[PDB]
């Protein structure tokens, strides 16, 4: 029982660390790509200008 | 700060904790060449 | 937690274990599935120059006796944790400075690293300075830094 | 006081504003964090908090997390609560043609005519958040945006 | 032990992986040595009939030095100082301004066979006969370089 | 001179043909699976 419970310990801790870190950094990338999209917006804006 | 300091600490402690075993990674480039070439072939095909 | 890695490095991609089995096959000149004094002292000597220091007994003493394929894999498995491939680090370095040119000024670098977050000493932070190649005039490039942090690049060769 | 959830929020802000030593808190730091944590009234509360107009030493303005908690309560008793009707009437009096043709210059003028002013980078920063054109807003959109925090 | 080793040196990085594939495909039993039973019966699969005992003769050249690692050592031992064909292509193109494989047969004769290195005419006739002759009787130094490097073809069985 | 130093030197090996001795079918093993990707890469490069 203690073997299996610490097995779930390791498995769930590793999976939660990976998933949450990827999620937070993927929202960081979300903001970054939104920023690049808005730079392309100002590029089209200056072409129109 | 959390993510990057964690990664930096993990690499800097292991930069010489297992330096030798990290230095036998030379044949990794030689053995990854087939997969890398196949992949790069794929992306250059899509860039064509 | 326990950090014993009961499973055989299950919390990672499996490509690296094909590279590890290729490395195991090429080191195992005996090809019996186990490392040996006979194995390493000549396969390391293939690129090395027959070192006098007995650190291959360092390996066979770190894990007593000849080590199994799975033993080698798990003793590398305990060496990987809290790290991720180059994509996320590159994205973060793109995030923190908008220009993304990798002009991490030395004062800016130390302010962003040592000061906030988990408190740690700038003296141990200096290992990132005396060893890692910093760009001149204060700014610090990251793409080469990311490559050397990963397996993409190395500072020198034997 | 509420449950320990607000104490936990204050604790995580305490470890968040840990520069130059986590333990000590600057009154500037505590004022900023208390404002941002849902308390607008911050202008004249320095005298109501310190009890001493002394504002000469930036390095050492003593405050501790212990007495910080009742300070938050005696601020959060909501000594003043205005609503947009007074704000919009003041701006429409400040308005010129009832629609806001070009409001950019005069808003800057009216904010630089006030004695108690602190920042100009915020004055150039306010263009963000739908305040993009030459004062195109009739102030309703910007009032709605500011009254959303 | 197997007791085989030598001083290692790289000759063609883009070739060892193909060499390791060749070693793996011949070594069905994963032995690392060279075996008459392993190869001859496998050679006869796609080949016609390599039953002549030149194979046992060639595995009898040296007593038990065979291994995967030494397969590089022997080849490097045979051949050293090799240059890519494209730079060699430029070297061939140095004397002739056309540089389109139109090197004249008499041009090559008069230059190489006599002036410079004084040798027999036979040591060029094997290139004259074994290799194809370009149009008009020229020296197609493009496909000539290709067959110097990899394009040399013979009985494939 | 730099042409002569290496051309006949390889062609001297062609008179030795040690590689031929055990790989008379060396082009056959060269055209098993890898020739497809070398041809694809060469065609992609020349078309680009
Ligand atoms: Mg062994
Ligand atoms: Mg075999």
């Amino acid at each position: 029982q203690v073997e299996e419970m610490k097995t779930q310990l390791e498995e769930l801790e590793d999976e939660l660390q990976a998933a949450e870190d990827a999620k937070l950094r993927l929202e960081v990338n979300m903001q970054a790509m939104k920023s690049q999209f808005e730079r392309d917006l100002q590029a089209r804006d200056e072409q129109n200008e | 700060k959390v993510i990057q300091r964690n990664c930096a600490a993990y690499l800097k402690l292991r930069n010489w904790q297992w330096w030798r075993l990290f230095t036998k990674v030379k044949p990794l480039l030689q053995v990854t060449r087939q997969e890398e070439e196949m992949q790069a072939k794929d992306e250059e095909l899509q860039r064509t | 937690p326990q950090r014993a890695t009961s499973n055989v490095f299950a919390m990672f991609d499996q490509s690296q274990i094909q590279e590890f089995k290729e490395a195991f096959n090429m080191i195992d000149q005996n090809r019996d599935g186990f490392i040996d004094k006979e194995d390493l002292h000549d396969m390391l000597a293939s690129m090395g120059k027959n070192p006098t220091d007995e650190y291959l007994e360092g390996m066979m003493s770190e894990a007593p006796g000849p080590i199994n394929f799975t033993m080698f894999l798990t003793m590398f498995g305990e060496k990987l944790n809290g790290t991720d491939p180059e994509d996320v680090i590159r994205n973060a370095f793109a995030c923190f400075d908008e220009e993304a040119s990798g002009f991490i000024h030395e004062d800016h670098l130390r302010e962003l690293l040592t000061t906030m977050g988990d408190r740690f000493t700038d003296e141990e932070v200096d290992e990132m300075y005396r060893e890692a190649p910093i760009d001149k005039k204060g700014n610090f490039n990251y793409v080469e830094f990311t490559r050397i942090l990963k397996h993409g690049a190395k500072d020198k060769d034997d | 006081d509420f449950s320990e959830e607000q104490t936990a929020e204050f604790k995580e802000a305490f470890q968040l504003f840990d520069r130059t030593g986590d333990g000590k808190i600057l009154y500037s730091q505590c004022g900023d964090v208390m404002r941002a944590l849902g308390q607008n009234p911050t202008n004249a509360e320095v005298m109501k908090v310190l009890g001493n107009p002394k504002s000469d030493e930036m390095n050492l303005k003593t405050l501790k997390f212990e007495q910080f908690l009742p300070m938050m309560q005696t601020i959060a008793k909501n000594k003043d609560q205005g609503c947009f009707e007074d704000y919009v009437e003041g701006l429409r009096v400040f308005d010129k043609e009832g629609n806001g043709t070009v409001m950019g210059a005069e808003i800057r003028h009216v904010l630089v005519t006030l004695g108690e002013k602190m920042t100009e980078e915020e004055v150039e920063q306010l263009v963000a958040g739908h305040e993009d054109s030459n004062g195109c807003i009739n102030y309703e959109e910007l009032v709605r945006m500011v009254l959303s925090g």
